[PDB]
């Protein structure tokens, strides 16, 4: 596994920007919403249009959306992200609308894109727009900073923290790579910017083995699906369900669950039985 | 700016093109520049040559610099520096003796050996080269390996060689043994070698003809095992010459037992 | 790929320019909106026809609609720019429309192009004309400013940006192009903005092989399509859906989904206790 | 089994975060609670609209929930965690919608996270998003404070406390790990932290046989599943159940439970008749 597929680059961040804003050429699936015509009076009147004081727009072509669009790390004005629109009133459908100008905001309150374009709905209430926000502003980066880089490990663990510092120390030297705990690896890097990214793309590239992990039983209560990972070990014992019994992965408990008729979710219930008696050698995560 | 040749982490790679007990070869290619060998060859000696050979010859003798500097992503540490060389003229560059080992240590160290010299190519301005580190230690690891599998013999130590029999017996000593096992290794590994010259002879004790046909059946024994070797048999020569022509005081017990000898001298095409 | 493929120059960029106008011509498909005979009334006196007030204008072919278009960089005075037009008020068609004079206006405030023309219309509701606005105004630009230009790729990666500066370096010698982060290469360039034109013709047609990138795991939840990209590793596991048990890309994944009835988007919950269980060397991405 | 497999490095902790927020773009299944539409209103002033008091907003698309997420150790900022959305309110279904910008606590009151992304969801009122939570701020750690690192056993024996102590002993050396509970084995470990993540990931890979643990017989009173654990030894003794006669692990009981036509969970009876004449060899816990 590449270092850049199992980690990341501490300091280069994505950034999440919201907006509010108004769908518009809707098939007649729009809405009458107090805010949407609220704020489709207030754009009128940006326009030169101003209707009397509690005039009925009577709109049916237009809704109110949030937009929401992520900022890339190193993303420069003039660069266009993905938006996604989704709609907080009571329209039936975006389906063929048009987003209008709408302002994403930052963390910090200020206008970091603007969002237009066409949404592409495949739920007809949510749909993307491939280019629909351009930015308009940069967000400061401390990646050229410092005389180290560190890599964030996707995947926390000691020993895959251990095989990418001695992977770089191998390729490059002694005493170039250290983890400082289970999730970060800091490796030293040149004071120039430029030579820095030359530095970090040939560091990025290389190849090690992932550690496998603790072993672990994660169960899907809602879905029913069980996954066992590898190194769970399933002590022996004589397991009774209905009216059958089975003595001891997952494939002898199946068949004693097809045995009876029961279900397939009922094998939840048998491991839990399990390691309530200590017969599991892992952990049993329930999602 | 300045020229400066070093290959980029993208690009810097050692190859170990000679693996053999008689000869070890380290190769670093400096990009644009040519290529940077570290040669151990089967010796008594501790012996590495370094080679710094360029596509575009020495134009001329020039004093070299050399350095130990640390790469770009090691910021707070200072450059050592090492000598002075002298580059000369249609030669290639050459760094031996403690100074190649100690390239080699600066390289494990994860440093950069830097040659600076004004080059006569260039208008007679400086320029640097550099051999990585990048992609080293494991191919150093390797070169250590060959070196400790080297012949601790060279072809000056083995070329002429003198063996002993037993008093009764068609056998050669232990010790005579074990020379000619040394000689079938070097043989056996080298292929460069044309000529084996046997010359078999004996003591005085036996007759004339019982010499001359103890002396045949023994260079006849040693080119049949120098034809195991893997030799043709146009280039192994074999002649007995019985009790004729004494080295030693023949009636003293030891001087016939040094008269009951057979020479062997090797002879190869570098 | 050549780099006019991947990448787009620094300050060469877009604006978007909106509008307010009606639409005639309609086959008794249009508005009865308050603020679309307001306008309509406006319209008219612009032309010397002014009703009395509280007069309806019960008009039929006519519809209010939000005009907007992207002005491309180096837009001069005398061009035309595609516009699309929506309807924001209750019309059921635009089909068959005219679009009347429009304003666009910029992020400032000021009109930079007039839109008219015939709407073309597959959604009825949403048209487009091929040259509606004319450019009338200018943009300035820093492209011809500066000691260099900057390349920004459309994929950010620290890979790309060295090996798109390894490009122009081999191309052209050394110490011209340097990446100063994962999104951008700098190119010295020449002051002299017709030597600069054609220094970037040279360059931009240059072929480099952009960096696979991070491996990632691209799901749309409410499509169901899952994009597997490269360099994704799945560790083994043992995984239990249903009632069958499968050990293990995604062509496992699916057999195991397609052994009991369930459903093809009932994967995207197997990828997500995969994750939970570790057993997913990359990242997995919902959109 | 591996010491990561089997047990927990003390100091190195999970935390939990917890917020609210609302669910935009269901298709017309979201609620009208009180609070829900309390909250909308709140989010649209936050962004300039603001509703007259006393304002209905008759949505439909947008559902109150509850944001958790579980902060893995050595989370550090820029890092993605999973987050469970669960519905408060009395939305019908969460499927197809979208989180807006929510943040989540921690136990001491501190934002540590922002969640938003898309709920993939099967129960629809609950659903998941795989990097929905952005890590915002740091937890500090005990793990390179001291002179000893700590393991905590996942099922706590003093035997498999014993044996972890000396597979690391016979590893490494005498005097060097120690057990000081049935849960806890101390390591003596390096004082800078880069060894000390080289030293545990050495350690924590130490294969050793846990103990088998006490004899227990666990029983789910409300699946009917008996899981009898090893070195459980039932007694000899008559069993009289409905008409027949038994002699006597629970497959000469589950004979006498098939005899008479009675039930499967009739067998969970008979266990505790067998423990108050004393002939069980074990715990009967009742889960």
């Amino acid at each position: 596994a590449r270092i850049k597929d199992v980690a990341q680059v501490a300091g280069v961040r994505s950034n999440q920007l919201v907006g509010y804003g108004l769908v518009s050429g809707l098939p007649g699936t729009g809405e009458a919403n107090p805010f949407t015509e609220q704020s489709f009076a207030a754009m009128l009147q940006n326009f030169g249009i101003q209707m009397p004081p509690g005039t009925k727009p009577k709109i049916k072509n237009v809704a109110a959306v949030m937009v929401t669009a992520e900022l890339p790390p190193f993303s420069k004005p003039g660069q266009q992200v993905d938006v996604t629109v989704s709609s907080i009133g009571s329209a039936k459908s975006l389906r063929g609308g048009t987003l209008l100008q709408t302002f994403l905001k930052g963390l910090d309150g200020q206008v970091y894109a603007v969002a237009q374009g066409n949404l592409v709905v495949s739920n007809p209430t949510v749909g993307l727009i491939s280019s629909g926000a351009t930015v308009e502003r940069e967000i400061p980066n401390p990646f050229g900073r410092g005389d180290y880089i560190t890599f964030n490990l996707l995947e926390s663990d000691f020993t895959t923290a251990q095989r990418m510092a001695d992977a770089v120390n191998n390729f490059l030297g002694p005493q170039m790579a250290s983890a400082v705990d289970a999730t970060s690896v800091r490796v030293r890097a040149p004071r120039d910017v430029s030579q820095r990214v030359a530095f970090l793309s040939a560091i990025e590239n290389l190849e090690f083995d992932p550690a496998d992990g603790a072993a672990k039983i994660i169960v899907n209560s809602r879905t029913g699906t069980i996954v066992v990972g590898k190194h769970v070990r399933l002590k022996p014992a004589a397991v009774t369900h209905g009216g059958m019994t089975v003595a001891i992965t997952l494939d002898d408990l199946v068949r004693a669950v097809n045995q009876v008729g029961a279900a397939p979710s009922d094998l939840m219930a048998i491991l839990q039985a399990l390691k309530q008696a200590g017969a599991i050698e892992g952990q049993l995560i329930i999602i | 700016m300045g020229k400066r040749y070093v290959a980029t982490p993208q690009q810097s790679q050692w190859e170990m093109v000679v693996n053999t007990p008689l000869e070890c070869q380290l190769v670093h290619p400096i990009p644009s520049f040519g290529d940077a060998v570290f040669s151990s060859r089967a010796n008594k000696k501790i012996n590495l040559d370094f080679e710094l050979k360029m596509r575009r010859p020495m134009g001329e003798t020039r004093n070299v610099s050399l350095i130990s500097m640390p790469p770009p992503w090691r910021p707070g540490e200072h450059a050592d520096r090492i000598t002075n060389l002298k580059f000369f003229k249609q030669f290639d560059g050459y760094v031996g003796g403690q100074t190649a080992w100690g390239i080699l240590s600066e390289l494990e160290k994860g440093r950069y050996p830097t040659f600076s010299y004004q080059d006569w190519q260039s208008r007679d301005q400086r320029i640097e080269v550099a051999l990585s580190s990048v992609l080293f230690q494991n191919k150093y690891n390797a070169f250590s390996d060959c070196i400790s599998n080297l012949l601790k013999y060279s072809f000056e130590d083995i070329a002429f060689t003198i063996l002993h029999y037993e008093r009764q017996g068609d056998q050669l000593t232990k010790a005579s043994k074990k020379r000619l096992s040394q000689i079938a290794d070097y043989i056996r590994h080298n292929q460069d070698i044309d000529l084996v010259l046997v010359a078999t002879y004996t003591d005085s004790t036996d007759g004339k003809s019982a010499s001359q046909s103890l002396s045949e059946r023994r260079a006849e024994s040693l080119r049949d095992y120098f034809q195991s070797l893997g030799l043709p048999e146009d280039r192994i020569q074999v002649q007995g010459y019985g009790k004729r022509r004494p080295i030693a005081d023949n009636g003293s017990p030891i001087g016939k037992d040094k008269n009951r000898r057979v020479v062997i001298s090797l002879g190869r095409t570098q």
